[PDB]
RNA sequence: CGCAAGACGGACCAGAGCGAAAGCAUUUGCCAAGAAUGUUUUCAUUAAUCAAGAACGAAAGUCGGAGGUUCGAAGACGAUCAGAUACCGUCGUAGUUCCGACCAUAAACGAUGCCGACUGGCGAUGCGGCGGCGUUAUUCCCAUGACCCGCCGGGCAGCUUCCGGGAAACCAAAGUCUUUGGGUUCCGGGGGGAGUAUGGUUGCAAAGCUGAAACUUAAAGGAAUUGACGGAAGGGCACCACC
RNA sequence: CCCCAUGAACGAGGAAUUCCCAGUAAGUGCGGGUCAUAAGCUUGCGUUGAUUAAGUCCCUGCCCUUUGUACACACCGCCCG
């Protein structure tokens, strides 16, 4: 029996991203008008908005996303937090060549602030070139000792350091270029990411850091 | 979403489908704007210099 | 209708979501989380037939019945993910997917990025039906 | 009489490999036979990507792509003339061809 | 958006690897094991192949649990058909998965015993060793490392060849077979009756091994060649075809 | 055959299906064959004269390669309880 459209009743959000992104209006999302029954905040407060990095930065960053979370509600608008990283799927799918080796290596580890994090890296052996073998792959030996540089390279690389900083990290690439570093000494490899980072457990609360990083 | 009514004159007569064969493939000038040109399908007979009448402007077609 | 805001240069974004699979074409815009839905529409509801009920025309018909309510409500722009049947099912998007976006970007919303995400998984469950095949 | 020296497809210095399921009769048949092709399309396609284009932000963008490993049993493939019956000489080329690299002006 | 269960290890992944074969793709650790190579190490004939005996042995099935996510041998359903107990849709069973026992069979095909020698060209590739006042990658030079080129073993193979084989298809082994003789083991003697009867044996069961006859019958069969013909693929041609 | 009278169905044809590209389709009369008599026929001929593909292999038919075949009295063939 008519009744209620509920738009007209919806109200409006300002979705605001982290410090260390470039530009942070990320958009806008609709809630219900909060009534005592009803808290607009709380259908607000754990949503979940996957952006890509190139919306985020301004580029390159084509391929990239970043999931962000919102942690808290002021009035209009809605202070987030890093959540993840993925890649797509075109740009996973593009890397994926045959008769070359697809070497993958993921480390779980602790941050400086608790967030436990699980974060992969990715890379493909590279003919060199004036090769003249059609395929390249590595051998075993090879790809044992590349992932135990990579993991050691992660663990290190995010032990020493808070979200923040893996995310002023995560940005210019600078784990790529150190695997690349420390792995042509062993064998080529052409990509190379860290191609996914996974939220496993959040500290407690704080709105302290969560406003240091906004605000 | 859509309505306009685009006229295109016939640059080259590309050959014949349908397994008929009732159908004739064409190249067409734009008319309004001759920077635009695009292969559309025919029911009459059609030949070099004359005009049809696109509903659809965009659409392209190949095979059927 | 109403609007998240006056805004004569960005506009107020949501998310697109096609499913395309065959025998059907699901249009649907929600808010950037996704809690929150706003106008859906199928590829089914704007003919009768069934057969037909995957067919790009309906699916046109469909992302035209949702872009109106889109920009009718106050989405003024959208992100899209368009899927297939996924699992271990097809794999290729379906019929009138293609037709829905040709049909809302022509309708006269707005574009914004885009990836596929139908389920394709570390494969298993065993596919339907038996070994040697749907004979047909 | 033997057909194909390589009987089906490719195995020799095996005796096993797991079996795959068609991407259409749903049917199975090991990895080692099986048409396979790749498939990678833009996920917009011919005509949209103007209006794909013109109503997009950004200042570009620049089109992902899907990516997609099909696999056929013979029947499907034959069927659909994904391959096609060759004479007792040709069959013998295992080689790969066409002329230009049709992406748009082709057929 | 989270979470639970059970399943399975996609893309990368190949005329590519390993394993006696059956078979075997997530990470990491432990446990022993297996080939190739290198090797101016060790023994001095240790050795080749095999009745009997024995180890392993995909799948289904069977015994008892765990478990049943997924899909589903049976059944019940909806359609289709002249008939439909089917294909096709749906519901859905034992079962799939896993543990401890059975069972001993698969066009378990490379349909090709195993071991040794000899007879022919070229380029790949897994792997080991060896060589280069060759490339690229670094530091102050390096030790690195990946490559290019060559050489040699032993892999799985490929390619081209009037050696030669074969009835041919084919085959560098199916060669070195009337000019018939390197070692050893196994099975067959027209086709059906028949892996049947019968006794023995193994099995909880389902079944497995060994395995006849009476009678029946003049071809069974192989290979190549050619049409005819196809609801196989590219083909055409004609208003006795369409448009 | 005529003359009168009696003055039917049929008011556009389902499933199907023939034939046809230029003096062609179609309307329209004539002459020849049969013939004693007998044209609704066949068999030409002129007259009046369009619509419409201008091609193709879809269906159908037949020949063309390639391919499969337990067929070869050749699919109208060779089959199970």
């Amino acid at each position: 029996k008519k009744v209620v459209d509920p738009f007209s009743k919806k109200d409006w959000y300002d979705v605001k991203a982290p410090a260390m992104f470039n530009i942070r209006n990320i958009g806008k999302t609709l809630v219900t008008r909060t009534q005592g029954t009803k808290i607009a905040s709380d259908g607000l407060k754990g949503r979940v908005f996957e952006v890509s990095l190139a919306d985020l930065q301004n580029d390159e960053v084509a391929f990239r996303k970043f999931k962000l979370i919102t942690e808290d509600v002021q009035g209009k608008n809605c202070l987030t937090n890093f959540h993840g990283m993925d890649l797509t799927r075109d740009k996973m799918c593009s890397m994926v060549k045959k008769w070359q080796t697809m070497i993958e290596a993921h480390v779980d580890v602790k941050t400086t602030d608790g967030y436990l994090l699980h974060l992969f890296c990715v890379g493909f052996t590279k003919k060199c070139n004036n090769q003249i073998r059609k395929t390249s792959y590595a051998q075993h030996q090879q790809v044992r000792q590349i992932r135990k540089k990579m993991m050691e390279i992660m663990t290190r690389e995010v032990q020493t350091n808070d979200l923040k900083e893996v995310v002023n990290k995560l940005i210019p690439d600078s784990i790529g270029k150190d695997i690349e570093k420390a792995c042509q000494s062993i064998y080529p490899l052409h990509d190379v990411f860290v191609r996914k980072v996974k939220m496993l457990k959040k500290p407690k609360f704080e709105l302290g850091k969560l406003m240091e990083l906004h605000g | 979403r859509v309505q306009p009514i685009k006229l295109a004159r016939v640059t080259k007569v590309l050959g014949r489908t349908g397994s008929q064969g009732q159908c004739t493939q064409v190249r067409v000038e734009f008319m309004d704007d001759t920077s635009r040109s695009i292969i559309r399908n025919v029911k009459g007979p059609v030949r070099e210099g004359d005009v049809l009448t696109l509903l659809e402007s965009e659409r392209e077609a190949r095979r059927l | 209708s109403l609007g998240p805001q006056v805004a004569e240069g960005e506009n107020v974004f949501g998310v697109c979501h096609i499913f395309a699979s065959f025998n059907d074409t699901f249009v649907h815009v929600t808010d950037l989380s996704g809690k929150e839905t706003i106008c859906r529409v199928t590829g089914g509801m704007k003919v009768k037939a069934d057969r037909d009920e995957s067919s790009p025309y309906a699916a046109m018909l469909a992302a035209q019945d949702v872009a109106q309510r889109c920009k009718e409500l106050g989405i003024t722009a959208l992100h899209i993910k368009l899927r297939a049947t996924g699992g271990n099912r097809t794999k290729t998007p379906g019929p009138g997917a293609q037709s829905a976006l040709r049909a809302l970007a022509r309708s006269g919303m707005k574009i914004g990025r885009i990836e596929d995400v139908t389920p394709i998984p570390s494969d298993s469950t065993r596919r339907k039906g038996g070994r040697r095949g749907r004979r047909l | 009489t033997k057909k194909r020296r390589n009987n089906g497809r490719a195995k020799k210095g095996r005796g096993h490999v797991q079996p795959i399921r068609c991407t259409n009769c749903a049917c199975c048949v090991p990895k080692d036979k099986a048409i396979k092709k790749f498939v990678i399309r833009n996920i917009v396609e011919a005509a949209a990507v103007r209006d794909i284009s013109e109503v997009s932000v950004f200042d570009a963008y620049v089109l992902p792509k899907l990516y997609v490993k099909l696999h056929y049993c013979v029947s499907c493939a034959i069927h659909s003339k994904v391959v096609r019956n060759r004479s007792r000489e040709a069959r013998k080329d295992r080689t790969p061809p066409p002329r230009f690299r049709p992406a748009g002006a082709a057929p």
